[PDB]
RNA sequence: UAAAGAUGAGACGCGUUUUAGAGCUAAAUAGCAAGUUAAAAUAAGGCUAGUCCGUUAUCAACUUGAAAAAGUGGCACCGAGUCGGUGCUU
């Protein structure tokens, strides 16, 4: 009847719901369209339903993956630059040697060449391993002797060095100061008395060089050192930290008074995560500790593998692996003799059974270190003569290997000695080895810096690198091709985050000057002092502020609140004690640069002359970005006059991490008009009222708010949904809805819907975390009093989670309004009282509830109570004030009695905090379809507005659900998110039409504002402008108003407006309008099919094994000889109708089968599908009816049985129970009687309620039996509930209903699981057959559900 | 978005296309395609795919190999009706 | 109360499958000797050929004939058990 109608959207975490009303508030029906087969033409539907996807996860294990494949590729290529160079000479030597290491792999029947690999011959090859063991020992040969060698063993002993290379940390040459362990302990010492001033640790007769690194055990080499200590704790800090380096675990949490356990080992995998998930609960400031602890580890465990002294061969690491081969080939023999002698009945399963964890599960089995030693010390224990042996297991160095895993610390220049050497000996013999040097030595050093990148020329959306030339790189001309200063200019305009108040602009480091200025002026504003005639404890001026941060920060690192009273009041202010109103017993925000910069530059007036300050931002900017040695010397090269050579030296090992959230131009770049200055200035002086950064931003007197809204302009839609937060499944919610959007324009005949209204809904709730936290600060307080109250009765975790519990501990077990106690057992008859009435503003958080003895104690008004509390109770108020156990809004809140009663900033408070949307994404999803509806264009180019998206408070809903009694259970059905879009469509449009004066406030526009202060009532029956007096936005909706104090009054029937006069709200018609609509049998739901994408197969490999399911992992390699993967992943399914061979016959009978293709064998389906089937073993295979089946299809059986295809071979059920409103309702008031929330006088009469309607028990009991034998399909369980129904017919309502809820998990959507009874646990029963589905209808839904496309499968089949 | 990577709307899309040249069958326009999935699986941006000067640039330097022999201008421009029809501005 | 918050660049080290490290003594089998290392692969692969790209984001069916003109599917009443019936127009 109208052609002007709204859209209702809300958006979840999976689903979207969506519904389209009319003016009168019904949903209109349409006859839609169907093609296919079928004889049915159009069937009608309604335009209300929902959306129902799957959450997406992170991107982190597919660039782990890409990261290891490059680094694959690179080392091929170091080999074959090293063949390359080889080749010629080794074709003097022997043709066919790089053929036999191109195929050592395969097996010999597929060997073309001879099969031993180096020689060929097999004489040569036993004589070859018989004299050198391993490679080291070849490799020691090579160093030391003096024979002129064979060129093919310098081809492995290079190749062997240059393919394993070590890490490159330890930048320039090995020097003592990053070498021995003893001045890393200096670091590290100094380290933690820079940052613990007032408890130092002396070092001064201290050698760590013999205790660290002695042949002793962990544990004794701790306790040593502690024992050279004067008076550590063994389990303190530092005791913890020199047990960090160890490789000891250690835990935190008494250092920090942490709430879990943490423990730390360096040699695991997940190192980095857990110290940042540490670093996250103790400050930022705390880095270098942690890290000065790991470099001394490393300088620890690398002292440990070098087991060889100088002065006798240039190769250290080669003698020390053939020293701990000697000493593994010794302990062998040891031990054979041992336990042959003396357990023979054990020598048989220790050294030949390879599946236990013996010996032989060492050498060939796969058992690590720590299962040998902790299979064989009992074993050694039951003997004698292991003493030696113990030792050296507790010493953890008994049986070792060369490859292990603690060679993460072999840095590369011992690689590039012995490799230097090996060049210069043997250079004399060879010509083109004296030719080629400096080129083998650059093939090892050579590492790709940070600001480079991948080597790309335009097939990757990865690289930003620019040439010069156009040769190919290798590494020697490096240097000559790439442009590297362009190339670190497209750098940085890459890795730099952009600001999110304000775009075309740059982040600020967070160690920059500037920032900390900014956070150092954001602490010290909101100060209070209370002085003695100083009852309003005011804040601060301009110049105290000046000499607070000019003599406490800029002289000391950390100020606390002993040197604030102490050594500024009791030095120049001169005071006697003055009460500190608003600092946490120590500053958080600090100045840590300007001391770091203060301890290098040696010098003051360079920090202090004011105009030296882009300098010191490019120096900070520089030594936050590159961690490259050569372009920071490049862009220093400029300040060189202003610094002498040692500090110059100095600056260049300083680094930086982690980036604020603030750009310059927001700080110091723009101003206010009526004020003309920056946001720091306000923060140094403003005078009267002093206020923060996030009272700066919203204020509506200001430009500020009108320069960054209209400054937020914002390519294509992945962009704008790429380029901001969240959480990435809100992201897929936003995509879905746009696409909703767009198509329920489509089907309404392309009008431009009136009103657009989105609601976001939260499921973000992770543990109770504030609740242990609730436990914690009733510690706070009584920690804080120490009076006699948990000495009689303490506090738990579990009790509290009751809120007449926890409001019945905030009152230290005092009555407030009468001067009596209070008793632990009279929860129920202990009364809520509000102070501020509930007709002014809904607040149910802690602010606003205190308790009460009976509610007839605080007088007979509405307003303020008397003031006999405050003269008796204030030392308590005084006592709970500090113990943060009421807030400082909270006793703002209780001293209300004095300042005049209520007045326009108290109810312009109250509809202020019921209107202003506070979030930061729903203010840019409605920028999204703000800028994609709009596009109409004026002629002065401003905002022509058609469409207006709406988005409202979360609780708006709620409050209309448990009022006009629309209850909701969550367990029934999936029609709730239709119905919530049904109620965010109506409630905002009210909203919208009752009060024209608050479109500034919730419409995302350039509005400009209306005084709220001149349209509110200043009297009670004042009532047009004045719109209401009644500071409850919600009051009309209903037909008595309602008073806290024993008052209630009453309003007219019809709600119009009182400047026009527009009929916006009945009482009659509407409520059985809106109940009918929450009544339909017939609501859409789509449930949104997929194609499984990911791995393809389980990554293990398995051994050889003649089966016939392991992948092939090469093109040539049969897994019956070589091995291969497991178990394949299905991506989705195909159906066919072809006829095939019957037997020896060959007789050719139709069938119609269901098939699986996986994603290996993907693109050969999609490139021919005719010749892939007709290969798969088909005949006859047609064009048209080949139908591609992805997962959650969906099947149409008789009598509405619906099923969705899961898999290959599972099915899940499909329909949906409509229950109407009335056991909805009886069941809600059934169950709930736990958390009732209400006065018992009607919650009394709704259990005479209750105890008359007890009969819809056995009305749900026959609908659910209805049901299930219409489309569930299910009895043996149908028929177990109903005599366990039988066998507990006499309990009360408070559990029947609750197992009666607990009852509707046999009729859902999705998947068949199991549940529980009062008692009987119902098992499970699953859908195994795919037989039926193929005489059903196939049904072909686009994504609202409106334009459907039906399949008939059951004619096709013959001819 | 308007670029043409491998994606899984740009897969179904050519699946519902390879589908659809079984008809016309006199010509050969088997061989294009095939080439057109070679660009793709190899990373490429076939986004310039839309002009009908790009493909003949594409098919002669392909030509230039000796690949693509059969192929004349008669059923280039014809196969150009379907970067427009599934996909293309 | 709001306000990290996702995405990207460089390099080690182990781990895992096959082959080479001449096993011996005396049908099934028993007794003995031995053991640490190395070569190749690290998703099958792709081709306007780079020291590039291959597990995240993204996805109903049909479509050769002129645009943020058009890609493909009439509108109102009386009902209500997963959607029916009627008018008019076609």
């Amino acid at each position: 009847m109208d052609k002007k109608y709204s859209i209702g959207l809300d958006i979840g975490t999976n689903s979207v719901g969506w519904a389209v009303i009319t003016d009168e508030y019904k949903v209109p029906s349409k006859k839609f369209k169907v093609l296919g087969n079928t004889d049915r033409h159009s069937i009608k539907k309604n335009l209300i339903g929902a959306l129902l996807f799957d959450s997406g996860e992170t991107a982190e294990a597919t660039r782990l993956k890409r990261t290891a494949r490059r680094r694959y590729t690179r080392r091929k290529n170091r080999i074959c630059y090293l063949q390359e160079i080889f080749s010629n000479e080794m074709a003097k030597v022997d043709d066919s040697f790089f053929h036999r290491l191109e195929e050592s792999f395969l097996v010999e029947e597929d060997k073309k060449h001879e099969r031993h690999p180096i020689f060929g011959n097999i004489v040569d090859e036993v004589a070859y391993h018989e004299k050198y063991p391993t490679i080291y020992h070849l490799r020691k040969k090579l160093v030391d002797s003096t024979d002129k060698a064979d060129l093919r063993l310098i081809y492995l002993a290079l190749a062997h060095m240059i393919k394993f290379r070590g890490h490159f940390l330890i930048e320039g040459d090995l020097n003592p100061d990053n070498s021995d362990v003893d001045k890393l302990f200096i670091q590290l010492v100094q380290t933690y008395n820079q940052l613990f001033e007032e408890n130092p640790i002396n070092a001064s007769g201290v050698d760590a060089k013999a205790i660290l690194s002695a042949r002793l055990s962990k544990s004794r080499r701790l306790e040593n050192l502690i024992a050279q200590l004067p008076g550590e704790k063994k389990n303190g800090l530092f005791g913890n930290l020199i047990a960090l380096s160890l490789g000891l675990t250690p835990n935190f949490k008494s250092n920090f008074d942490l709430a879990e356990d943490a423990k730390l080992q360096l040699s695991k995998d997940t190192y980095d995560d857990d110290l940042d998930n540490l670093l996250a609960q103790i400050g930022d400031q705390y880095a270098d500790l942690f890290l000065a602890a790991k470099n001394l580890s490393d300088a620890i465990l690398l002292s440990d593998i070098l087991r060889v002294n100088t002065e006798i061969t240039k190769a250290p690491l080669s003698a020390s692996m053939i020293k701990r081969y000697d000493e593994h080939h010794q302990d062998l023999t040891l031990l054979k003799a041992l336990v042959r002698q003396q357990l023979p009945e054990k020598y048989k399963e220790i050294f030949f059974d390879q599946s236990k964890n013996g010996y032989a599960g060492y050498i060939d089995g796969g058992a690590s270190q720590e299962e040998f030693y902790k299979f064989i010390k009992p074993i050694l224990e039951k003997m004698d003569g292991t003493e030696e042996l113990l030792v050296k297991l507790n010493r953890e160095d008994l049986l070792r290997k060369q490859r292990t895993f603690d060679n993460g610390s072999i840095p590369h220049q011992i690689h590039l000695g012995e490799l230097h050497a090996i060049l210069r000996r043997q250079e004399d013999f060879y010509p083109f080895l004296k030719d080629n040097r400096e080129k083998i030595e650059k093939i090892l050093t050579f590492r790709i810096p940070y600001y480079v990148g991948p080597l790309a020329r335009g097939n990757s959306r990865f690289a930003w690198m620019t040439r010069k030339s156009e040769e190919t790189i290798t590494p020697w001309n490096f240097e000559e091709v790439v442009d590297k200063g362009a190339s670190a200019q497209s750098f940085i305009e890459r890795m730099t985050n952009f600001d999110k108040n304000l775009p075309n602009e740059k982040v600020l480091p967070k160690h920059s000057l500037l920032y900390e200025y900014f956070t150092v002026y954001n602490e010290l504003t909101k100060v209070k002092y209370v002085t003695e005639g100083m009852r309003k404890p005011a804040f601060l001026s301009g110049e105290q502020k000046k000499a607070i941060v000019d003599l406490l920060f800029k002289t000391n690192r950390k100020v606390t609140v002993k040197q604030l009273k102490e050594d500024y009041f009791k030095k120049i202010e001169c005071f006697d004690s003055v009460e500190i109103s608003g600092v946490e017993d120590r500053f958080n925000a600090s100045l840590g640069t300007y001391h770091d910069l203060l301890k290098i530059i040696k010098d003051k007036d360079f920090l202090d002359n004011e105009e030296n300050e882009d300098i010191l931002e490019d120096i900070v900017l520089t030594l936050t970005l590159f961690e490259d040695r050569e372009m920071i010397e490049e862009r220093l090269k400029t300040y060189a006059h202003l610094f002498d050579d040692k500090v110059m030296k100095q600056l260049k090992r300083r680094r930086y991490t982690g980036w604020g959230r603030l750009s310059r131009k927001l700080i110091n770049g723009i101003r206010d008009k009526q004020s003309g200055k920056t946001i720091l200035d306000f923060l140094k002086s403003d005078g009267f009222a002093n206020r923060n950064f996030m009272q700066l931003i919203h204020d509506d007197s200001l430009t500020f708010k009108e320069d960054i809204q209209k400054a937020q302009v914002s390519d294509s839609l992945h962009e704008h949904i790429a380029n901001l937060a969240g959480s990435p499944a809100i992201k897929k919610g936003i995509l879905q809805t746009v696409k909703v959007v767009d198509e329920l324009v489509k089907v309404m005949g392309r009008h431009k819907p009136e009103n657009i209204v989105i609601e976001m809904a939260r499921e973000n709730q992770t543990t109770q975390k504030n609740s242990r936290e609730r436990m914690k600060r009733i510690e706070e307080g009584i920690k804080e009093l120490g009076s006699q109250i948990l000495k009689e009765h303490p506090v738990e975790n579990t009790q509290l989670q009751n809120e007449k519990l926890y409001l019945y501990y905030l009152q230290n077990g005092r009555d407030m309004y009468v001067d009596q106690e209070l008793d632990i057992n009279r929860l129920s008859d202990y009364d809520v009282d509000h102070i501020v009435p509930q007709s002014f503003l809904k607040d149910d958080s802690i602010d606003n509830k205190v308790l009460t003895r009976s509610d007839k104690n605080r007088g007979k008004s509405d307003n303020v109570p008397s003031e006999e509390v405050v003269k008796k109770m204030k030392n308590y108020w005084r006592q709970l004030l500090n113990a943060k156990l009421i807030t400082q809004r909270k006793f703002d809140n209780l001293t209300k009695a004095e300042r005049g009663g209520l007045s326009e900033l108290d109810k312009a408070g109250f509809i202020k905090r019921q209107l202003v949307e506070t979030r930061q994404i729903t203010k840019h999803v409605a920028q999204i379809l703000d800028s994609r509806m709009n596009t109409k264009y004026d002629e002065n180019d401003k905002l022509i507005r058609e469409v207006k998206v709406i988005t409202l408070k979360s609780k708006l809903v709620s409050d209309f659900r448990k009022d006009f009694q629309f209850y909701k259970v969550r367990e029934i059905n999936n029609y709730h998110h239709a119905h919530d879009a049904y109620l965010n469509a109506v409630v905002g449009t009210a909203l919208i039409k009752k009060y024209p004066k608050l479109e500034s406030e919730f419409v995302y526009g350039d509005y400009k504002v209306y005084d709220v202060r001149k349209m509110i009532a200043k009297s009670e029956q004042e009532i047009t402008a004045k719109y209401f007096f009644y500071s409850n936005i919600m009051n009309f909706f209903k037909t008595e108003i309602t008073l806290a104090n024993g008052e209630i009054r009453k309003r007219p029937l019809i709600e119009t407006n009182g400047e026009t006069g527009e009929i916006v709200w009945d009482k009659g018609r509407d409520f059985a309008t809106v109940r009918k609509v929450l009544s339909m049998p017939q609501v859409n739901i789509v449930k949104k099919t997929e194609v499984q994408t990911g791995g393809f197969s389980k990554e293990s490999i398995l051994p050889k094994r003649n089966s016939d399911k392991l992948i092939a992992r090469k093109k040539d390699w049969d897994p019956k000889k070589y091995g291969g993967f497991d178990s394949p992943t299905v991506a989705y399914s195909v159906l066919v109708v072809a006829k095939v061979e019957k037997g020896k016959s060959k007789k050719l009978k139709s069938v119609k089968e269901l098939l699986g293709i996986t994603i290996m064998e993907r693109s050969s389906f999609e490139k021919n599908p005719i010749d892939f089937l007709e290969a798969k073993g088909y005949k006859e295979v047609k064009k048209d009816l080949i139908i591609k089946l992805p997962k959650y299809s969906l099947f149409e059986l008789e009598n509405g049985r619906k099923r969705m295809l899961a898999s290959a071979g599972e099915l899940q059920k499909g329909n949906e129970l409509a229950l109407p409103s009335k056991y909805v309702n009886f069941l809600y008031l059934a169950s709930h009687y736990e958390k009732l929330k209400g006065s018992p006088e009607d919650n009394e009469q709704k259990q005479l309620f209750v105890e008359q309607h007890k009969h819809y028990l056995d009305e749900i009991i026959e609908q659910i039996s209805e049901f299930s034998k219409r489309v569930i399909l299910a009895d043996a369980n149908l028929d177990k509930v109903l005599s366990a129904y039988n066998k507990h017919r006499d309990k009360p309502i408070r559990e029947q209903a609750e197992n009666i809820i607990h009852l509707f998990t046999l009729t859902n959507l999705g998947a068949p699981a199991a549940f529980k009874y009062f008692d009987t646990t119902i098992d499970r029963k699953r859908y195994t057959s795919t037989k039926e589905v193929l005489d059903a209808t196939l049904i072909h839904q686009s994504i609202t559900g409106l334009y459907e496309t039906r399949i008939d499968l059951s004619q096709l089949g013959g001819d | 978005t308007n670029a043409i990577r491998n994606e899984t709307g740009t897969s179904s899309k050519m699946f519902n296309l390879s589908k659809r040249l079984y008809d016309f069958k006199d010509n050969n326009l088997r061989e294009i395609h095939e080439a057109l999935y070679g660009l793709l699986r190899a990373g490429y941006d076939i986004s310039n795919m839309r002009d009908v000067e790009e493909l003949a640039k594409y098919v002669d330097v392909k030509k230039s190999h000796g690949k693509l022999l059969d192929v004349t201008r008669d059923d280039i421009e014809l196969y150009h009706r379907l970067f427009v029809a599934r996909f293309g501005k």
